[PDB]
């Protein structure tokens, strides 16, 4: 079982835009789903957890205000929307699914942005 | 909370032992996890909770270390065996990584 | 002195505390555990569960019991100051009503080893219920399952496992009314994420190989005698006109009869089954009779021989068609 | 078993034993499936739905005779 | 009701419409009297000997016709 | 132990949920030899039967129990009696539900051979025997 | 020590009471709630009801339980001590 | 109700072999299976215990690593595998069980081994 | 744990006083077995917990000992008894037999 996402794009400073996460093999309302920014240069970065079902979320101390954490039950999709993009933001994104703790073992394919 | 490791690249010659120590802020756990990304594709786990392994990755790979000291350490290197490395601490709310090598 | 044993383990010189998980500050608890089965069964069809009687045997390491009086290594203990030590917070995801056993004692072991090892094994009753897709129920095999988990702790704190080596035991001469207990079983990992947080599951998988020898002779051969019945409509003098027809109506209210007496303990689902279309196809060939004498009560001489003629022989030879065709497709 | 009443203004005339055979026995396959109705059904004041299906059925086959 | 069958094989040859009024509803009654026989039972897997004489008592009130 | 059965009503046999309710005492002796005592001379002298829980007790249980109870009706039906030299007459009140799995064969003509089980859980055989 | 923390929590020294509500004599407590459904089912017709099994999350703040001894943000506790601290009084009305 | 055991067998040091034990009688699940060493000259040594429900074990602290406890509910057999034969180890075996202890009353009929 | 006997062999007649002085490491029990072994055939259990017998045993035969001692009496030897005897510790894990002694 292994997650899924679209096309990567590539926006202007100070844009929004919307990251999808397709999911294949279950119902994605029944595990978490973590985000983690691979900025180039330096290394990865977690942002946030939602459960789909209920879209509660942990956003981090760093990214207080920086990310917006949606789902589509209708497809099994996770969305994670930015906001106020600046050139500290060009960065790879991951959707991940870590089962036994706070650790990651699933993932989906990588999706790299650029400011 | 900063993982905070000591060397951003380790080369050196095929069949080594090499140890990567990465210190974490406070006593947190033996909550520790290591990360090895290959570049062109994903992350992959290697280490979680300091000593034990994911599913389908054949020896040379053991954790070890506890309190304000962890350890990754691979005894035999292979061809394969070079790629990025990264300590983490997953007993807190931040999930914050390492420096990387 | 056995008195000043328990002092230095619990109580007042001690300073043990109950309330703290083991390797704290640290690392979590994997526990080793299986289940120890007495009297599993009782399936039942419209509440959708059994009663099983099981041990639950589990073990784990407690490392702050250390102790160097007495050279014993394995070594029990009261079975009721187990409320005094620590204790994972298991319990079942579809227990649906479960107790302890008091009976006499509580019924709760707690072996403690040398290092700090424990033995722990308790007594439950429970009636699980689960999920049961019954498109073929007289040919289905219900994997139906238990599913233990942690509450009051996370995954940073407790982990289940299963044994490595016989994770499961069955007591001896456990045999079933329409079921058999298969031997080889499932235990794979559950996971539970809830809003406060990662939790641990594990569970077992049971598959029940129903035994369809009641359906048979209480359910099938009624289906069967009463299809064969109605042929000898097709075969008595035609100036029986009215005894043809106290033949067939009588008979499909029979197996109206048989239908009604066919869904007693049957729970009321929505999607069909392969027990119910089976009444329903031997209530139409039942069905299938008298208008086939209505269809000759309008031609009705050697006509109405004719459309006998596909009745007399042809008709009798249009059952197997279909009994054949039944036992091919849902078998599995 | 409403469609089955319908074979009764089909068959021969001097089936005057016979014709008598068929309705009589179907409206009590009808009370038959009207009292395995309502078994675990509560015992309500209002009128329903389910219930007034079965009634105008259990009409069109009283209508038979 | 085993017994009731066998006055079917004594009347007139005549009665073509009455003889066919015994055995049918009488397996109708050895399918009452069997319906009538499993209320408290289990549902168990292998045959008893308590429902093969209502089977054997349903065949030969089944073998009248 | 040293024990028997006291059986008040055995019976209510069912057919489909496989069982019987039985009502029974259930005597059972032992020796505990370190209560001895010389103060007073009467060898069989009856406690108070709501102390017993004050006293090591064994660990019995059914097998096929299938739901069991106290009773504590007006009184902790839980007789206590102790010898002179430490020797335990024990006597409790319990009702069953045992199930029998029972082989029907010939349902109208069967010999029925249902049974309870006693049995020890928190401790092995080298610390009681039944 | 942890045992030291929960006797500055709770016991003899905290001088805690788990009978009086949180925020007394001054503002009352709102309950963000909401239920965690395990068996949704089993609808009766004649009974008129469902048999149904529950987790019920609440939440609300017992403001004089403040503590800067352990840094821990989240912390979980003895799952029997809660008799030992205040509780909403919530029940069902058509339980 | 008494156990069974197959033929004698003979072997070379440095092997390994399994010995069965036939059980007729009952299901040998039920009750423990031991086992016991008897080397002529010295005399009865045992050597471990198994559930064949369970094969839970206790090996010796002698015999730490030196049999191989399996079972076969197919026909009630238990099966017991040495390794590494040396001088040492030519002797009596014994598939016994006892009920009411530790020690032992019902028996197969022995077998002895020579390495 | 340490199980220590007297002697390999004792000599006497028959119909006599004999008796075998076990001994254990530490106070395990009085979880006491003994086990007569005739050659050609297995091992028989004799006496159990020190004082019990076997189903079809030999009656003749008695036990006793506590503590620290544990000792087979035998005071009737008839023809069928020149065999092998053995004392046992049943009181933990590790079944440690004693040294051993044929009549
Ligand atoms: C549980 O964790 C300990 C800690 O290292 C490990 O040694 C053991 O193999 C684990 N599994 C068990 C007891 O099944
Ligand atoms: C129980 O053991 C004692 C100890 O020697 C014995 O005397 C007695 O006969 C045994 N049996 C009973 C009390 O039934
Ligand atoms: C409850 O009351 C507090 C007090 O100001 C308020 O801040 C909060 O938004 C309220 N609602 C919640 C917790 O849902």
């Amino acid at each position: 079982v292994q997650l899924q996402q679209s096309g990567a794009e590539l926006m202007k400073p100070g844009a929004a835009v919307k990251i999808s996460c397709k999911a294949t093999g279950h119902t994605i309302s029944r595990y978490w789903i973590d985000w983690l920014k691979q900025r180039p240069g330096h290394g990865l970065e977690w942002i946030g957890e939602i459960l789909p079902g209920s879209g509660s979320t942990n956003y981090n101390e760093k990214f207080k205000g920086k990310a917006t954490f949606t789902a589509e039950k209708s497809s099994n999709t996770a969305y994670m929307q930015l906001s106020s993009l600046t050139s500290e933001d060009s960065a790879v994104y991951y959707c991940a699914m870590g089962v036994r703790g706070n650790y990651f073992d699933y993932w989906g394919q990588g999706t790299t942005l650029t400011v | 909370i900063v993982m905070t490791q000591s060397h951003k690249f380790m080369s050196t010659s095929v069949g080594d032992r090499v140890s990567i120590t990465c210190k974490a802020s406070q006593d947190v756990s033996t909550a520790v996890a290591w990360y090895q990304q290959k570049p062109g594709q994903s992350p992959k786990l290697l280490i979680y909770w300091a000593s034990t392994r994911h599913t389908g990755v054949p020896g040379r790979f053991t954790g070890s270390g506890s309190g304000t000291d962890y350890t990754l350490t691979i005894s035999s290197v292979q061809a394969e065996d070079l790629s990025l490395y990264y300590c983490q601490q997953h007993y807190s709310t931040p999930r914050t990584f390492g420096g990387g090598t | 002195s056995p008195s000043d044993f328990l002092d230095k383990l619990m109580g007042r010189t001690s300073g043990y505390d109950a309330r703290i998980r083991p390797n704290f500050k640290g690392p979590p608890v994997n526990v080793s555990c299986n289940i120890f089965i007495n009297s599993f069964g009782s399936i039942a069809e419209t509440t959708m569960d059994y009663r099983v009687n099981i041990f639950l045997r589990q073990q784990w390491n407690d490392p702050r019991l250390a102790y160097n009086e007495y050279p014993d290594d394995s070594l029990d203990l009261d079975p009721s100051m187990l409320d005094s030590i620590w204790k994972p917070d298991l319990f079942f995801a579809n227990e649906k009503g479960a107790h302890f056993h008091e009976i006499t004692t509580d019924n709760k072991l707690l072996r403690i080893s040398r290092n700090g090892n424990v033995l722990y094994s308790i007594r439950i009753t429970l009636t699980l219920a689960c999920p049961m897709d019954l498109k073929n129920f007289p040919m289905d095999v219900q994997t139906c399952i238990m599913q233990l988990e942690s509450f009051g702790y996370t995954m940073n704190d407790l982990i289940f496992e299963w044994q490595e080596q016989g994770a499961v035991q069955v007591a001896d001469g456990l045999t079933l009314p329409q079921f058999i207990l298969k031997e080889e079983k499932d235990l794979r990992y559950c996971t539970k994420h809830y809003n406060t947080g990662k939790f641990t599951c594990i569970e077992a998988r049971f598959h029940l190989e129903r035994q369809m020898g009641y359906y048979l002779i209480q359910m099938y051969i009624p289906s069967l005698l009463i299809v064969i019945l109605s042929w000898i409509s097709f075969w008595i003098n035609m100036d029986a006109a009215p005894a043809r027809v106290g033949l067939g109506i009588t008979t499909v209210l029979t197996m109206t009869t048989q239908s009604s007496g066919s869904r007693a303990s049957l729970p009321k689902v929505s999607y069909v089954k392969a027990i119910d279309i089976w009444m329903a196809v031997c209530l139409l060939f039942v069905f299938s009779a008298l208008l086939e004498y209505a269809a000759v009560n309008f031609v009705s001489i050697q006509r109405a021989k004719k459309i006998d003629k596909i009745s007399r022989i042809g008709f009798p030879m249009a059952f197997l068609i279909f009994n054949m065709f039944y036992w091919i497709i849902y078998k599995i």
